[PDB]
RNA sequence: GGUCAAGAUGGUAAGGGCCCACGGUGGAUGCCUCGGCACCCGAGCCGAUGAAGGACGUGGCUACCUGCGAUAAGCCAGGGG
RNA sequence: ACCGUGAGGGAAAGGUGAAAAGAACCCCGGGAGGGGAGUGAAAUAGAGCCUGAAACCGUGGGCUUACAAGCAGUCACGGCC
RNA sequence: UGAGCUGGGGCUAGGAGUGAAAAGCUAACCGAGCCCGGAGAUAGCUGGUUCUCCCCGAAAUGACUUUAGGGUCAGCCUCAG
RNA sequence: GGGGGAUGACCCCAGGCGGUAGGGGAGCGUUCCCGAUGCCGAUGAAGGCCGACCCGCGAGGGCGGCUGGAGGUAAGGGAAGUGCGAAUGCCGGCAUGAGUAACGAUAAAGAGGGUGAGAAUCCCUCUCGCCGUAAGCCCAAGGGUUCCUACGCAAUGGUCGUCAGCGUAGGGUUAGGCGGGACCUAAGGUGAAGCCGAAAGGCGUAGCCGAAGGGCAGCCGGUUAAUAUUCCGGCCCUUCCC
RNA sequence: AGGGACCCGGUGAAAUUGAACUGGCCGUGAAGAUGCGGCCUACCCGUGGCAGGACGAAAAGACCCCGUGGAGCUUUACUGC
RNA sequence: GACCACCCGGUGGAUGGGCCGGGGGUGUAAGCGCCGCGAGGCGUUGAGCCGACCGGUCCCAAUCGUCCGAGGUCUUGACC
């Protein structure tokens, strides 16, 4: 069986986290959760939670073994988008883009014997 | 260029440069235990090394020397009295630091830990 | 650099107020078509009581 | 918005290719000396792990 | 078993391109509507007995709307049901 | 609403379902959000809710590409799927 | 210390005011303010003008033209008889 | 065009068929009407998404599957808000530049402790720096709950926030003496009398309105998380009526 | 020397943009070519820098002419008041 | 040396910081003693303080570690 948790309408911006989603995708959960912990950016601690929140529904609802389980898929995708006025010289406003995205990580038990 | 000129500026100019260690010298002595940032630490041991060093020379000089740098009438006592003996067989070395795993946020620096040896 | 706009509630009811616009005929009209496009306010609020 | 600007709208295919080089490297780990979990090298590994030196306690 | 000079050819994608599948975004298309538009009837003034239009209030708890006016989501009487 | 001292200007914004039956409870989470359970004929009808096109952005797969040069196609042969 | 600067209260305005005079200023563009109206002013000028197939297929000359990058008539295209 | 008399639509036959401005002729599709009290439709309408299939020169029409969930509408005629790629067109959506410039005064920061899921950014402590005819304090304008406290962090905050001038709620503004009005008059405004003007209206003596000017009786302390010359305490005055 | 520029973490715009797979010479072409010819050169993708070219961006040339366009000003232009 | 890259070290090690010595700069520290009513002057005193340059010394810090990485396509040609 394959088990996901999705955080949606996350406000960080897609581009920005997808960078630490790329750096767990195949991964085992063991692995996966020191590669957060270390990582320097802000979305470790969204991609982390996501993860957790994923493991605690494969154990729970879908019985996967903790022990067996790797990151299978993961992806974020673009939230709508927080528009917000940015005033400048001249009395221009410029419009600013809060983004926000939908992250996915979908876990599955290894195929070891 | 500019090569050699031992002596990191972090990003301050002088009179807050100096007072950044002076501050960060009473700081350590103390609670003889620190935590900064990597840089400001690696900058922060002669300072100090230093300071102790003429403590052990006991002499007043020596004390209205290191007043300059800590101006309190204190801690100098306790430095000549309770630390500057500690390193009386200990040349040199004095202090050490240690890197820390944990990064700030909405920072991100480096920290390290700054304390006295021994 | 001092702007278009310094407020001064007087002024502000001696001119646009209404008293001020019932005066004058032009005024009269200009309530007449505030009241008959179902404007919510026919004259600037102001106030300091 | 003034002196330069762009003369054409870049392809998916030339913005994509510039972050060719944008690919984060996974952080360096090594498993601590006694403590169970893994740290950065030449750092005070967060469950207390050093001997001879402090360690601020879990403990 | 190998070595060896000449020569001849594979895999490999940091990334990119085309195709396919599935999503994210976005809100077009279709269907819906009791809002609008048009013509045709009907009907046609209100006000010092203070109009029109308002301000402020008014509920056991009430931001707004609607209703009402200190008798304030309403009072009295007739008719309907 | 907002813009304008003022006269005046002047928008956007409709649709779950037959019925709220609007998701008790449990798990991750500070919340948001999700995963189960449950309701339903249907839950990519779950309330940023009928239909859900295109641009646009991702994930996965087939073919392809690092001694080539171009209005990107076309006509040939050939490999691979 | 002056033809000084400044608060508050007032008056003067659109062919009008004010101006130690620049056509300066009259609500961030004044050789004639702003709003609304006449109004869909007028524009011999620039731009745009949206499905398919079938047949024919021009002119950039002449004369007049406050006419010359616009027109009226003739010329040359087309359709019916 | 000529025969084929087939008058049909059908055959052989021979010719023409580049094309802008333009002329002409055939059709396709879109919305609505008659056809409709009909017919198609939950065994699934319209719309959507595929298709290497079928018919049409083409515009198109079919057919098949998936989606969709309540409409659709033949033959054959009728009427039009009837086909978009461009108008620096209009409205909206989403890209590019780009993880680029920037994050708003170069007065300046360091550590420890505390809270908290989370802290360079909140609280406390020590150290350091900046204003000090201010970057401190008190009035007046203007603003209109922003004040005080409790609970909060989605957004606002150019980062972070556990904080806030932000969200929810509750509280808080006390006067015979302070300011203004039951006083005065100034420019100016208004305006019985009066004068003028097609109407609207314009003037105008007194009077009236009009103030940061004239006139008028409160000083010092204390208390609240938030008010005080307002409450409290002590000393001191004003006007009106009897 | 300091504040930026560079690197890291957090936040994250703008004009411009037919599409791009966007080299040099000598020619050619609407007369000044990355895009046509011939030759030369050149593996793919970036980062910091310079400003020769993309007749680079911006502003439907303010000069010039055209329009039987408009406006301010003048006078023994005309005609009014 | 912008980042990257390049170079040297990583305990079997003198890589940096410290400490010591030398160079170098400043030019006679504090404290005490003497003279002067005093400002000051003299002696101790080339004292004291001291960034980079030349070295020394394990006192502090490069601990402990994980990850990647060949087994060699084909033909021919000569020799085993
Ligand atoms: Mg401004
Ligand atoms: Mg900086
Ligand atoms: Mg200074
Ligand atoms: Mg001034
Ligand atoms: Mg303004
Ligand atoms: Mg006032
Ligand atoms: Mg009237
Ligand atoms: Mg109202
Ligand atoms: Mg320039
Ligand atoms: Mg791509
Ligand atoms: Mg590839
Ligand atoms: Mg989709
Ligand atoms: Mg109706
Ligand atoms: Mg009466
Ligand atoms: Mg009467
Ligand atoms: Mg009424
Ligand atoms: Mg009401
Ligand atoms: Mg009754
Ligand atoms: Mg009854
Ligand atoms: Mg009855
Ligand atoms: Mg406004
Ligand atoms: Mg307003
Ligand atoms: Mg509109
Ligand atoms: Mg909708
Ligand atoms: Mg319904
Ligand atoms: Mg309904
Ligand atoms: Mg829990
Ligand atoms: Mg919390
Ligand atoms: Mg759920
Ligand atoms: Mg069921
Ligand atoms: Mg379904
Ligand atoms: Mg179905
Ligand atoms: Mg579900
Ligand atoms: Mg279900
Ligand atoms: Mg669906
Ligand atoms: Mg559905
Ligand atoms: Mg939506
Ligand atoms: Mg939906
Ligand atoms: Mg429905
Ligand atoms: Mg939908
Ligand atoms: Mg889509
Ligand atoms: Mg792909
Ligand atoms: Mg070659
Ligand atoms: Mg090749
Ligand atoms: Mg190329
Ligand atoms: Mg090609
Ligand atoms: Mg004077
Ligand atoms: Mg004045
Ligand atoms: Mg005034
Ligand atoms: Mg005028
Ligand atoms: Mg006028
Ligand atoms: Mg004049
Ligand atoms: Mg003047
Ligand atoms: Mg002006
Ligand atoms: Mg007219
Ligand atoms: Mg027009
Ligand atoms: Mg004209
Ligand atoms: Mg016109
Ligand atoms: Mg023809
Ligand atoms: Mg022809
Ligand atoms: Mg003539
Ligand atoms: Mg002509
Ligand atoms: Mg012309
Ligand atoms: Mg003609
Ligand atoms: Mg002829
Ligand atoms: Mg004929
Ligand atoms: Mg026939
Ligand atoms: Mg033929
Ligand atoms: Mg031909
Ligand atoms: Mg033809
Ligand atoms: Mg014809
Ligand atoms: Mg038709
Ligand atoms: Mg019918
Ligand atoms: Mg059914
Ligand atoms: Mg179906
Ligand atoms: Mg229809
Ligand atoms: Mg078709
Ligand atoms: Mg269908
Ligand atoms: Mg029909
Ligand atoms: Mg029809
Ligand atoms: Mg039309
Ligand atoms: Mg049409
Ligand atoms: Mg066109
Ligand atoms: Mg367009
Ligand atoms: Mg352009
Ligand atoms: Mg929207
Ligand atoms: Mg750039
Ligand atoms: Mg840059
Ligand atoms: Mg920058
Ligand atoms: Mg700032
Ligand atoms: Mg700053
Ligand atoms: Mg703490
Ligand atoms: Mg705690
Ligand atoms: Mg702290
Ligand atoms: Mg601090
Ligand atoms: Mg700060
Ligand atoms: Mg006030
Ligand atoms: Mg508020
Ligand atoms: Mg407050
Ligand atoms: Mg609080
Ligand atoms: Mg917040
Ligand atoms: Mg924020
Ligand atoms: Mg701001
Ligand atoms: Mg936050
Ligand atoms: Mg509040
Ligand atoms: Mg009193
Ligand atoms: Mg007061
Ligand atoms: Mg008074
Ligand atoms: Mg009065
Ligand atoms: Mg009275
Ligand atoms: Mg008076
Ligand atoms: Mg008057
Ligand atoms: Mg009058
Ligand atoms: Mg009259
Ligand atoms: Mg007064
Ligand atoms: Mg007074
Ligand atoms: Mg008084
Ligand atoms: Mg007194
Ligand atoms: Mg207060
Ligand atoms: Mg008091
Ligand atoms: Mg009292
Ligand atoms: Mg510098
Ligand atoms: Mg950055
Ligand atoms: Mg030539
Ligand atoms: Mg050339
Ligand atoms: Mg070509
Ligand atoms: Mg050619
Ligand atoms: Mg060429
Ligand atoms: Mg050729
Ligand atoms: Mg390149
Ligand atoms: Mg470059
Ligand atoms: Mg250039
Ligand atoms: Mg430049
Ligand atoms: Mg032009
Ligand atoms: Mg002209
Ligand atoms: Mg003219
Ligand atoms: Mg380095
Ligand atoms: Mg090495
Ligand atoms: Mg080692
Ligand atoms: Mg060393
Ligand atoms: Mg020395
Ligand atoms: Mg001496
Ligand atoms: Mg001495
Ligand atoms: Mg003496």
């Amino acid at each position: 069986m394959e088990a996901k948790a999705i955080a949606r309408y996350v406000r960080i911006s897609p581009r920005k986290v997808r960078l630490v989603v790329d750096l767990i995708r195949g991964k085992s959960l063991e692995e996966a959760r020191n590669i957060l912990r270390y990582t320097n950016k802000r979305g470790a601690y969204f991609v982390a939670k996501v993860l957790e929140s994923a493991a605690a529904n494969a154990v729970n609802n879908h019985d996967m073994l903790e022990d067996r389980l790797y990151v299978k898929a993961a992806y974020v995708d673009e939230g709508p988008a927080l528009k917000r006025v940015l005033p400048r010289a001249r009395g221009r406003a410029d419009i600013i883009k809060k983004r926000t995205s939908h992250i996915t990580v979908i876990l599955g038990e290894k195929h070891g014997k | 260029m500019r090569h050699l000129k031992s002596g990191r500026k972090l990003n301050r100019h002088s009179s807050h440069r100096l007072a950044l260690y002076r501050n960060q010298a009473k700081s350590l002595l103390t609670h003889g235990r620190i935590t900064t940032t990597v840089p400001k630490a690696k900058e922060l041991r002669g300072f100090v090394d230093h300071l102790i060093h003429l403590a052990k020379r006991g002499d007043l000089h020596a004390r209205r020397l290191v007043l300059r740098d800590l101006q309190d009438v204190k801690l100098v006592r306790k430095l000549f009295d309770e630390i500057a003996p500690r390193y009386r067989d200990r040349q040199g070395g004095y202090t050490r630091v240690l890197k820390l795993a944990e990064r700030r946020r909405g920072d991100g620096a480096p920290l390290a830990l700054v304390e006295l040896v021994e | 650099m001092k702007r278009t706009w310094q407020p001064n509630r007087r002024k502000r009811a001696k001119t646009h107020g209404f008293r001020a616009r019932m005066r004058t005929p032009g005024g009269r009209k200009v309530l007449k078509r505030r009241r008959q496009k179902g404007r919510w306010r026919l004259t600037p609020a102001v106030r300091k009581r | 918005a003034k002196h330069p600007v762009p003369k054409k709208k870049t392809s998916k295919a030339r913005r994509d290719a510039r972050r060719s080089h944008h690919a984060l490297t996974p952080p360096t780990l090594v498993p601590c000396p006694e403590c169970k979990a893994m740290k950065p090298p030449h750092t005070v590994c967060p469950e207390c792990g050093y001997y001879a030196g402090r360690k601020v306690l879990e403990v």
